[PDB]
């Protein structure tokens, strides 16, 4: 009886323990993975408009390559 | 010995915190400066009023209490206000842009820029306490603070104090006074996010106030400052227990034992009575048994949704003021042997009842009659399940079309979060069916 | 504070962007030379949206002046207001773009843009909490065209994640006798659909048909469209300036108005019309802004359905009648909101009524027929465009062809975007 007494106490810690890492574990790879979708989703939309930026430089060139 | 620390995050959270605070003080006869004449241990003692309030040497009364908002404006009210020496600036916090409805705001772009913050002014009221019980978390499920910023708050609770009970406040969205269409989607996801690290949660149907301002007070067209009156009332009467002390007071823990028969199942019914105007209560006294029955009628909800039509697996009583036993008991055998009420089978059919003698008191300038005693039942049906049926079918309306959705991965979700979310209620929505389900 | 940056460009931009600020400030209560000698501290409370404080109290707007054309600079200063604005946020050019989208965009356009970029900054950088920007300009003409949409992806590439608007005016043969028209509006609508968050569409057709048809109006000048324009403008935008629950600020609106991307392209409405020189109820307001006669684009409403709408009511009125009538307007129509997007109207009351007019409601809409207006453009643009005609100046400045082929099939793709989402069902 007092070996078992011992590991109810000993299980409740490592579920409590458990329940805690757990928690943690999916808080940080809910928020790096947030960060790389957000990263992805602006440098996608800034190079669209670095290829505006290349198609205006084209427009011009084209212009001024009129004699 | 046990400190509560309460939360107040976004827009609701925060003014519904002003009105429960306000009452607070006029209930213990606490002034706006945090002075309290009657309190004769100066800078501390364990009166059950320090449950919510630390005491300083100069003898102001200040709240165990966070609020927080990712936008100024409704917390600097509360800086230049009436109760502004209340409370420690640090106890105030606010960032600068708010998460504009969106959850994915308040849970990561926004909201990680303040969360450490947050945590740091809370491990400050934390470390003032001698035995911490718990918090009380007050926010709406509609904002983008309240929801997003919410649910992360509770992530990282639960992995700062593990032990530690949370108890949420949470305003339900009604199209009477809701500011956006995405509501639905904010509410599921924090329902989803928020589950497993709450122990209980009140849900305060905006709705139901709304109703029961227009029908038992004759507003025509209730503000905020009306609903956060009432709502304040119901939050009194239930942290009374803990705020006072009293020979037949049954302390809110032990009405949670009752009350969450399954972890995922810990959502009471709060219905509130008597909510009657000053003029109609002129030469009336509503007894023990009046204002007993009155919590089996659904007007008095504060949710909508039909008991009547569910069932029981708990059922408790909060009463307040003149109330003795000999009546409560009559009145509680009256309603049984009236079999008008339907348990589980799997589940006695007692109702676990506490009295704080304290009398219930209105702010100035209200709505509500002062009375001579009031009742709050929480109850746990089955029946609040239609909350969750109607918000559920909202969301799949807008998501079959991924209306909106944009806004969300535009800030880094992913789809897989909303599917994940609505799983997570469909099977949270069978589970209040199992467990109404007769034996085998 | 969340402060808006706004910017007004060719002849157009500049004019509704000169009356915008004549009756914005009227309503807040300052005078020419920005003094504040208002009776109301509502006038205050969120005054920063659009102005910045200088020495001695005084408001100056945050606005920056831009055009191709030296003169409309001139006659912006010499109106009433002309000397509020700061002077060196005055951004004019040499030629003049003479109604070619390509200039805007490309060449002459392309060599003022920087130096508008610098007052833009200087704006910003003072700035505490910036929400956005809102760019008044029309479609047709050169420089508010194709100056204005290239500053918008110059604007986008540096601050990508604040809020970009326009109030942008719709061209239509009534008005104007230019050919090209179609070619600016399409070139226009392309460089929109994909960089702005929320674009209001005031159609020059409607804003003609109201003044002749219902105004009486017998040969209706510039100033009797633009009197429409800024009352529209002052409807649209009090929510953003006074203190209130509802759409208070940019991004909360588009959260609130756009479902998907794309479709960010909103019919504004107003009750009571009204020309300059001589009360409606609630019911009355409420049914004359879901009327087809009321709307600043030329679209029947009841040729699609509403994805989503805000409503904004000024005057001191019951706001239980207002609940009432709203309630009462979306059931007697409830074929014309979709039914997949619930809770989809939404109702704010400001009890600051406008100019000399007790009670007023504007309408802000996200209708599935505003594909009539792309269509219409869409009918112009190829009637020439398959006739190849007067491509050359466009050609001329470095385009290809194929530049307007995308254009005009960006615009399809959105009518039938459109469509797609006015036919789709709960099931
Ligand atoms: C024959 C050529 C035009 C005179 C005329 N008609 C047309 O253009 C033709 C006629 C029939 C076949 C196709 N349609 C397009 C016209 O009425 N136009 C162009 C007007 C604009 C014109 O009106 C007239 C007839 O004087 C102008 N209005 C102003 C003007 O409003 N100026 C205000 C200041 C101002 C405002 C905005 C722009 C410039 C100047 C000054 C005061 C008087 C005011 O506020 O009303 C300038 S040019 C409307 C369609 C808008
Ligand atoms: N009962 C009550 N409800 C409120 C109050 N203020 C806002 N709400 C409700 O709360 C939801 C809107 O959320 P808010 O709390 O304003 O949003 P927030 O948490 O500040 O989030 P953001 O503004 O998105 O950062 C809607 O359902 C409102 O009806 C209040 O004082 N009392
Ligand atoms: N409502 C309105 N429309 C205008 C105004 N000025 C020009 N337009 C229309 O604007 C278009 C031409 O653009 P404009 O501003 O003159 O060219 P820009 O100066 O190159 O930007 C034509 O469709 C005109 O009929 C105005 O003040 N009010
Ligand atoms: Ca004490
Ligand atoms: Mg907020
Ligand atoms: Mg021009």
């Amino acid at each position: 009886k007092r070996e078992h007494e011992r590991e109810v106490i000993q299980k409740a810690i490592e579920e409590n323990n458990n329940f805690i890492k757990m928690a943690k574990e999916k808080l940080a790879q809910k928020m790096e993975s947030n960060k790389e979708n957000r990263e992805a989703h602006l440098a996608a939309m800034l190079e669209r408009l670095q290829e505006k930026d290349k198609h205006a430089e084209e427009v011009r060139k084209n212009k001024e390559l009129k004699e | 010995m046990r400190e509560c620390i309460s939360i107040h995050v976004g827009q609701a959270g925060v003014q519904i915190g002003n009105a429960c605070w306000e009452l607070y003080c006029l209930e213990h006869g606490i002034q706006p400066d945090g002075q309290m004449p009657s309190d004769k241990t100066i800078g501390g003692g364990d009166d059950s009023f320090n449950t919510f309030f630390s005491e300083t040497g100069a003898g102001k009364h200040v709240p165990r209490a966070v609020f927080v908002d990712l936008e100024p404006t409704v917390i600097d009210e509360v800086r230049t206000g009436t109760y502004r020496q209340l409370f420690h600036p640090e106890q105030l916090i606010t960032g600068k842009e708010d998460a504009a409805n969106n959850y994915a705001r308040g849970h990561y772009t926004i909201g990680k820029e303040i969360i450490d913050l947050v945590l740091d002014r809370i491990r400050k009221l934390a470390d003032q306490c001698t035995g911490l019980q718990g918090f009380l978390v007050f926010h709406s499920f509609g904002g983008g603070t309240g929801s997003g910023f919410t649910s992360l708050l509770m992530e990282r609770l639960s992995v700062d104090y593990g032990k530690k009970s949370k108890l949420e406040f949470s305003i339900y969205p009604a199209p009477q006074v809701s500011t956006a269409v995405v509501e639905p989607y904010n509410s599921i996801l924090t329902t989803h996010t928020t589950l497993e690290h709450s122990d209980c949660a009140f849900m305060v149907d905006n709705e139901a106030i709304y109703d029961i301002c227009r029908r038992n007070l004759d507003i025509e067209r209730p503000t905020y400052t009306n609903l956060n009156r009432l709502i304040s009332q119901i939050v009194s009467s239930i942290t009374a227990s803990l705020r006072f002390d009293g020979a037949l007071n049954v302390d809110l823990t032990e009405f949670q034992t009752n009350l969450v028969p399954y972890p995922r199942i810990h959502f009471p019914l709060a219905t509130y009575a008597p909510v009657i105007s000053a003029e109609k209560a002129y030469h009336e006294q509503l007894s023990v048994a009046e204002i007993t029955n009155a919590c089996f009628e659904p007007a008095n909800q504060m949710v909508k949704c039909d008991p009547r039509h569910g069932k029981y697996m708990a059922c408790c009583l909060l009463y307040r003021g003149d109330v003795v036993p000999k009546d409560v008991n009559a009145a509680i055998a009256t309603i049984k042997t009236k079999r008008s009420i339907q348990f589980v089978d799997w589940c006695p059919t007692g109702f676990k009842v506490g009295i704080n003698y304290q009398p219930p008191t209105v702010v100035p300038g209200g709505d509500l009659a002062k009375v001579q005693r009031a009742v709050c039942m929480l109850s746990n049906t089955t029946a609040i399940a239609e909350a969750w049926a109607r918000l559920d079918h909202k969301f799949d309306l807008m998501y079959a079309k991924r209306a909106f959705v944009h806004w969300y991965v535009g800030e880094g979700m992913e789809e897989g979060e909303f599917s994940e979310a609505r799983e997570d209620m469909a099977a949270l929505e069978k589970d209040y069916e199992e467990v109404g389900v007769d034996s085998v | 504070m969340r402060e808006i940056v706004h910017i007004q460009a060719g002849q157009c931009g500049n004019q509704i962007g000169a009356k915008f600020w004549e009756v914005i400030s009227d309503e807040h209560g300052i005078d020419p030379t920005g003094s504040y000698h208002g009776d109301s501290d509502l006038q205050l409370e969120r005054i920063n949206v659009y102005y910045n404080e200088a020495a001695g109290n005084k408001y100056v707007p945050r606005a920056i002046l831009v055009d191709l054309e030296p003169g409309t600079m001139d006659s912006v200063r010499s109106g009433p207001f002309g000397q509020i604005f700061r002077p060196d946020n005055f951004v004019f050019g040499q030629s003049g773009a003479g109604n070619n989208w390509a200039k805007g965009h490309y060449t002459e356009g392309a060599e003022l843009v920087d130096s508008v970029l610098d007052v833009v900054r200087k704006e910003s950088e003072s700035c505490d909490c910036l929400q956005g920007f809102q760019l008044t300009h029309s479609l047709g003409g050169g420089t508010g065209s194709g100056m204005g949409t290239l500053l918008i992806s110059k604007i986008r590439e540096e601050y990508p994640d604040r809020i970009m608007n326009t109030f942008s005016v719709v061209p239509s043969p009534k008005v104007s006798d230019t050919v090209v028209e179609p070619y600016n509006a399409t070139l226009s609508v392309h460089q929109l659909v994909e960089n702005t968050d929320e674009t209001y569409c005031i159609d020059n057709e409607a804003l003609y048909d109201i003044c002749f048809r219902t105004l009486k109006l017998t040969t209706p000048t510039y100033g009797d469209l633009n009197h429409l324009v800024s009352a529209t403008m002052s409807g649209v935008t009090t929510c953003l300036r006074f203190p209130g629950q509802l759409n208070a600020d940019l991004r909360k609106l588009a959260v609130n108005m756009v479902p998907f991307p794309r479709l960010h392209f909103f019919m504004p409405g107003f009750a009571p019309l009204t020309s300059r020189g001589s009360a409606l109820t609630v019911p009355e307001l409420t049914q004359q802004m879901f009327d087809a006669k009321n709307m600043m684009a030329a679209c029947d409403p009841r040729h699609g359905r509403y994805l989503t709408v805000a409503a904004v009511f000024r005057g001191r009125m019951s706001m239980k009648e207002v609940d009432e009538q709203m309630l009462n307007v979306q059931n007697k129509n409830s074929s014309y909101f979709v039914e997949w997007i619930p809770n989809n109207v939404k109702t704010a009351v400001c009890d600051i009524p406008p100019r000399g007019l007790k009670m007023s409601a504007t309408f802000i809409g996200n209708s599935t027929a505003i594909q009539e207006l792309f269509k219409r453009i869409s009918e112009q643009f190829t009637a020439m465009f398959r006739r190849k005609a007067f491509l050359h100046w466009y050609t001329g400045e470095g385009m290809d062809e194929m530049e307007f082929t995308e254009a005009e099939s960006n615009m399809n793709d959105l009518v039938s975007e459109y469509q797609q989402y006015q036919d789709a069902t709960a099931d």
